[PDB]
């Protein structure tokens, strides 16, 4: 087949070592390793076959190497194909499929990455203009579908809720030992699952949660992490502010039961909130307290902690093998995205020519894809509005700065079990310390 | 053979990850896949003794502040890292080290101070300043370049010698 | 010995 000259239609320039390179050791379609942006756009809108995986990876990651306005200009340019009888075949097997691929890209862009348009109204103006100029009978159905999407974008049986000492409605008595431990774990799992599910790839690609505009670009991610940090600190606080030893043993024991239920729910964020609290300086040194923890709960906590050993070897295997719903620990994804982006070149060079390194972007898109896969399935659990609100509004730090607060926790640790004879402290809980355990009531 | 658990500690946002990445990459491979064991474990020969460096770098998890103790607890030696173009990251060092000392329950934990130079921003931390801080802690100072790999090996090897001579 | 939640010796 014969195409226009590159001096009229830039996407006609043949492939070469200086244009496109492929992955050499890996659904019938070759894996692009690197290429100029012209070639990447060509293959993104290739006439010989659709390439949904390339489209998804591209639209998830292109902003590191191409700005949204530039991409719109480039796919418009691709669409406007000039002709060089044998034209009938050219129109059938080149113009038509390339233009359909362009509309497919527009459709996926507006559908899954509409945030580009919400942040640049002029981008949306250009897109609606472009779509409006599209006059074709083969195109009409795709054009109408795109317009519809754009218009829309401008706009089983759960178990019984468990109760312990606090009764329904008695918000004022809600606390670590008065709410039922199963229900604490369930409502924290609902909170943390929603927090996990709200995080979008746009907060992650580009490592933007580490940069000076993180608060603007990664608000859901930060809110999620901040909740996790808050719960860890609240667990440590509950422990070291319980100065009576017997009561402290009951507190630590209840927290291990909450951990057990987190494990039952595959809430690994919850597992690690607890594990991080137990590893904290103020808590880890409380030998007189762990002394009285029953050996079964010691084993529960031991298994959970071992999930984090060896750079999370066992956490990773267990996550690979569980079935949803679950709440992954996000920290590992963040490290892998950041180290992938920082540990690989943006550009490869071949024959003095610069080519966008696309494989590093594919690696980042695989990570964000795995996150999304665990955001699909929700938990079959009922919300308890008041328990939910209680955990949303936990604020163990109060007005203190981080250093002041963690120093105060460590000094409480030193006071309740000195480095010095062990003092006695009076009880603070009026109610019974015995746990209802972690099996339901029916 | 002996395995050393090293932990990288430092402010986020200033490319501290380059120190460990550059150590692990063969000197001329720019690939890095952080999802495999070879990505944080390296066998090396130091002063004629062969050993295995296991390096924990949580770069990217800085917001999980209540996990620092947990991660620090895993190490026997620590690289405290700041960017030489970022004064705030140099100021953060003192509190990081306080925290390492409390986590390990010891006033002299094997540790090294590392100033890291990224390609193109301008120095705001003079080498004398860092040299003086490190002497005040009784620990070595190493400067590294993320562009050239200069100093990287020296940084990790000095830390291993601090562990061996402890 | 090890962690406070490990088996004593």
């Amino acid at each position: 087949m014969r195409l226009p000259s590159a001096d009229v239609y830039r996407f006609a320039e043949p492939d070469s070592e200086e244009n496109i390179i492929f992955e050499e050791n890996m659904a019938g379609i070759p894996i692009i390793k690197a290429g100029t942006v012209i070639k990447l756009i060509e293959r993104l809108t290739y006439h010989m076959y659709a390439d949904p995986n390339f489209v998804r990876t591209f639209l998830t990651t292109y902003r590191s190497f191409c700005k949204p306005q530039e991409l719109l200009s480039l796919i418009i340019e691709r669409f406007e194909i000039p002709e060089p009888a044998e034209l009938k075949r050219f129109r059938k097997e080149y113009i038509q499929p390339v233009q359909l691929r362009v509309l497919n890209v527009c459709r996926h862009w507006v559908e899954h990455h509409f945030y580009d348009f919400e942040r640049d109204a002029y981008l949306l103006q250009r897109m609606e203009e472009f779509i409006g100029t599209v006059r074709g009978k083969a195109m009409k159905k795709w054009v109408e579908s795109i317009t519809k999407i754009i218009q829309r974008k401008k706009i089983s049986s759960p178990p019984t809720v468990e109760w312990h000492i606090s009764r329904p409605g008695h918000i004022e008595t809600f606390d670590l030992l008065t709410l039922h431990p199963i229900e604490i774990a369930r409502q924290l799992t609902l909170l943390e699952s929603d927090l996990y599910r709200a995080v979008q790839p746009s907060e992650l690609v580009g490592s933007v949660w580490t940069k000076e505009d993180k608060e603007i670009n990664s608000p859901n991610l930060l809110k999620m992490i901040r909740h996790t940090t808050n719960l860890t600190l609240w667990f440590e606080k509950c422990i070291v502010e319980t100065e009576n030893l017997e009561e402290r043993v009951a507190v630590v024991s209840r927290i291990i039961e909450i951990l057990q239920v987190f494990q039952e729910l595959n809430n690994f964020n919850g597992v690690l909130e607890v594990v991080s609290a137990m590893n904290s300086s103020p808590v880890y040194r409380l030998d007189h307290t762990f002394e009285q923890i029953p050996s079964r709960q010691k084993k529960i906590l031991e298994e959970a902690h071992e999930l984090s050993e060896d750079h999370y070897k066992k956490y990773l295997a267990k996550l690979r093998s569980i079935n949803p719903p679950c709440v992954p620990f996000f920290g590992i994804y963040l490290t892998n995205i950041l180290k992938t982006e920082e540990g690989n070149p943006e550009v490869l060079k071949r024959h003095g020519k610069e080519l966008i390194n696309f494989s590093k972007r594919r690696k980042v898109a695989e990570i964000t894809g795995e996150i999304q896969q665990y955001q699909n399935q929700p938990y079959c659990l009922r919300v308890e509005s008041d328990i939910k609100r209680f955990f949303e509004n936990l604020n163990p730090m109060g007005n203190s700065m981080e250093k002041e607060f963690t120093d105060y926790l460590f000094n409480k640790s030193l006071e309740i079990e000195p480095r010095k004879p062990l003092p006695r402290f009076p009880k603070k809980y009026s109610y019974p310390l015995k746990s209802p355990g972690v099996r339901p009531s029916n | 053979m002996t395995e050393y658990k090293l932990v990288v500690v430092g402010a986020g946002g200033v490319g501290k990850s380059a120190l460990t990445i550059q150590l692990i990459q063969n000197h001329f491979v720019d690939e890095y896949d952080p999802t495999i064991e070879d990505s944080y474990r390296k066998q090396v020969v130091i002063d004629g003794e062969t050993c295995l460096l296991d390096i924990l770098d949580t770069a990217g998890q800085e917001e999980y502040s209540a996990m620092r103790d947990q991660y620090m607890r895993t190490g026997e030696g620590f690289l405290c890292v700041f960017a030489i173009n970022n004064t705030k990251s140099f100021e953060d060092i003192h509190q990081y080290r306080e925290q390492i000392k409390r986590v390990k329950d010891s006033d002299d934990v094997p540790m090294v101070l590392v100033g890291n130079k990224c390609d193109l921003a301008a120095r705001t931390v003079e080498s004398r300043q860092a040299q003086d801080l490190a002497r005040s802690y009784g620990i070595p100072y190493i400067e590294t370049s993320a562009k050239t790999r200069q100093g990287v090996e020296d940084a990790f090897y000095t830390l291993v010698r601090e562990i061996r001579q402890h | 010995k090890r962690h406070p939640w490990s088996v004593a010796n």
